[PDB]
């Protein structure tokens, strides 16, 4: 149940961190395009992915 | 079936209320900067 | 097992988070550079006008 | 005496503590006075009005730069 | 930061060209070894 | 007396509600204090008295701050009353004189 535990607030982070990249995404389409070059953090993303 | 909204609420307001807190100190600095 | 009133306020709750996060991202979304450059300006502006009375 | 009568009382749903405590955090007692704010629809209204008084800063730095076209020359 | 000497010149300029009695000639921008020279030739004048 | 009530009525239905008659007014409780937290919705707390409505006003709720704003520095006798119209300014200046105009009919 403990190796239930530590998997499970793991998860937790994994799945918090995942709804995070997902609202870049949706940010990023109801940001209009002539202000979308302000919005760095697309890249941000791809540069914390690699 | 309603508490899950509400604990969900509580996560959603005590995300809300951070990013209110830090915006209202950002708009505090751009209203000074204006000045 | 509710009164609906609070069944029609849970929906209500469901549209006011919504319009929070949406204008919470709204904000998101403003920059500063703008007021940066009237910064950067009032610079330029100042060294060029002490040009023009030292001359 | 419109300035004090004003700051002797908290506005709707600001707490006492955060009201006196934002008249020591005002850095001009004299232009400005503490105004709340208010759910994110008052953010976003204060960000507005600095984007269009930043395009109105903008506007009399663009005609000092002609002002200055006249010095110059 | 990034703002150069050339702010503190523009108004090294000014205190010189509001002294300057203006002449009918420009005046030298000595060397470095001219200004040497001349700050101690000076300093030799006021401690007397 | 109105003030008074309002709060006895909302400490009740942020503490001890009696709407449901068992631990589903605990749950209550918390729907309560969510709601005046967000600054919307309906504290309800008891069968025999109305709900708490909550707006962004009430003390609970968590989305304020304080910021800061220029007084006016022009006196009375500078005449000066702004109106904000439901208007661009380029319409505004090509209307001018017919607003004045206008204006001057609005002052009879």
């Amino acid at each position: 149940i403990q190796r239930n535990t530590l998997n499970i607030d793991k998860l937790k982070i994994e799945t918090a961190q995942e709804l995070k990249n997902a609202e870049i995404a949706l940010r990023t389409q109801k940001t209009p395009p002539g202000l979308q070059h302000e919005y760095a953090a697309p890249a941000d993303y791809f540069r914390i992915l690699v | 079936q309603l508490e899950s909204l509400i604990n969900k609420w509580s996560l959603e307001l005590e995300d809300q209320e951070r990013h209110f807190l830090q915006q209202a100190t950002q708009v505090n600095a751009w209203d000074r900067t204006l000045i | 097992n509710l009164p609906p009133v609070i069944c029609q306020d849970v929906e209500n709750l469901q549209k006011f988070v919504k319009e929070q996060k949406q204008v919470q991202e709204e904000i998101s979304r403003m920059s500063s550079k703008a007021m940066l450059k009237v910064q950067e300006d009032i610079k330029a502006l100042k060294q060029l006008l002490s040009l023009a009375a030292n001359g | 005496a419109q300035i004090k009568q004003l700051l002797q009382n908290p506005p709707a749903g600001v707490d006492p503590i955060i009201w006196e405590q934002a008249k020591v955090d005002n850095p001009d007692s004299e232009k400005l006075i503490p105004v709340p704010m208010v759910g994110f629809k008052e953010l976003l209204r204060r960000l507005k009005v600095q984007d269009q008084m930043t395009k109105q800063h903008q506007t009399r730095l663009d005609i000092i730069s002609e002002d200055i076209s006249e010095l110059q020359k | 930061d990034t703002e150069g000497f050339g702010e503190l010149l523009q108004q090294a300029e000014q205190l010189a060209a509001e002294t300057e009695g203006i002449s009918e000639l420009p005046h030298v921008e000595r060397n470095l070894q001219e200004i040497q020279q001349a700050g101690e030739r000076l300093r030799s004048r006021t401690l007397t | 007396p109105t003030q008074s009530n309002q709060l006895i009525n909302t400490a009740s239905a942020l503490s001890a509600p009696t709407l449901l008659g068992d631990e589903r007014d605990a749950i209550l409780a918390k729907w309560n204090q969510l709601q005046a937290f967000w600054g919307t919705g309906k504290g309800y707390f008891n069968n025999n008295i109305p709900p708490v409505e909550f707006t962004q006003e009430n003390p609970f709720c968590r989305f304020k701050a304080v910021g800061y704003s220029c007084m006016p520095s022009n006196k009375d006798e500078d005449g000066l009353v702004v109106l904000v119209f439901n208007k661009k300014e380029t319409e505004i200046r090509s209307q001018q004189q017919q607003l004045v105009e206008s204006l001057h009919k609005v002052l009879g």
